[PDB]
DNA sequence: CCAGAAATTGGCACGAAAATTGCAATAAATACAA
DNA sequence: TTGTATTTATTGCAATTTTCGTGCCAATTTCTGG
């Protein structure tokens, strides 16, 4: 929606890219994930939620 | 460098050929002593695993 | 023994003025030409049949 | 100390949601001929 | 004046599969009163 395509591009383009950032080298695909409910209305990613744990 | 008392003399061919004998007092009062510095590296860099 | 292994990433993301920043790797990017004198006989002149291919 | 009771764990299940993959050729702007 | 052949401009929809969280319960481990 963001960039207006279609998800399947998104898809698509993502798949075996790599970033490189201050912190290390993560695939594209990392930073998309589920989600647990959080009391107040919000969410909470499952990737926080491991972390903590 | 450093003064010296020297002789200009042979002794028992330990001077041969330009070589150079030197008493044991200049080594004990350290007059040629040097300080060498050297430099070590380690590179903790970022790998996919 | 042994050495690890690496991967060449394809997007840099930076910090530049207090700001993130995102850019292409420039070292990894595909790129093609056009060779210019095989296209420079690209006329009427020559043999039709070397004009359409 | 012992045996009953309580707590822990993970395999299987189930509905839903998210991600992946098959499809293969058209539509419109432009320049030229009567 | 227009009708037509040519050259750019098109990076989505819709099945199908896979993954998600969470419940049921048996097997396993730990705790406690007589």
């Amino acid at each position: 929606q963001a960039v207006e395509m279609h998800e399947s591009t998104i898809s698509r383009v993502t798949t075996q890219k790599y970033l490189h950032s201050p912190r290390g080298i993560f695939e594209l695909k990392y930073f998309f994930s589920s989600h647990v409910n959080t009391e107040g209305g919000g969410e909470a990613s499952s990737t926080a939620i491991r972390a903590l744990v | 460098g450093q003064n010296m008392r020297v002789a200009f003399m042979p002794w028992n061919g330990y001077n041969f050929e330009d070589s150079i004998l030197v008493s044991e007092r200049v080594v004990q009062e350290d007059r040629f002593t040097t300080i060498h510095i050297q430099e070590l590296a380690c590179v903790s860099r970022d790998t996919k695993l | 023994t042994g050495e690890p292994e690496y991967v060449i990433p394809d997007v840099l993301v930076r910090k530049h003025n207090g700001h993130w920043t995102v850019e292409l790797n420039s070292d990894s990017i595909p790129r093609l030409q056009i060779n210019q004198h095989y296209a420079s006989m690209c006329n009427n002149a020559r043999n039709d049949g070397d004009s359409q291919f």
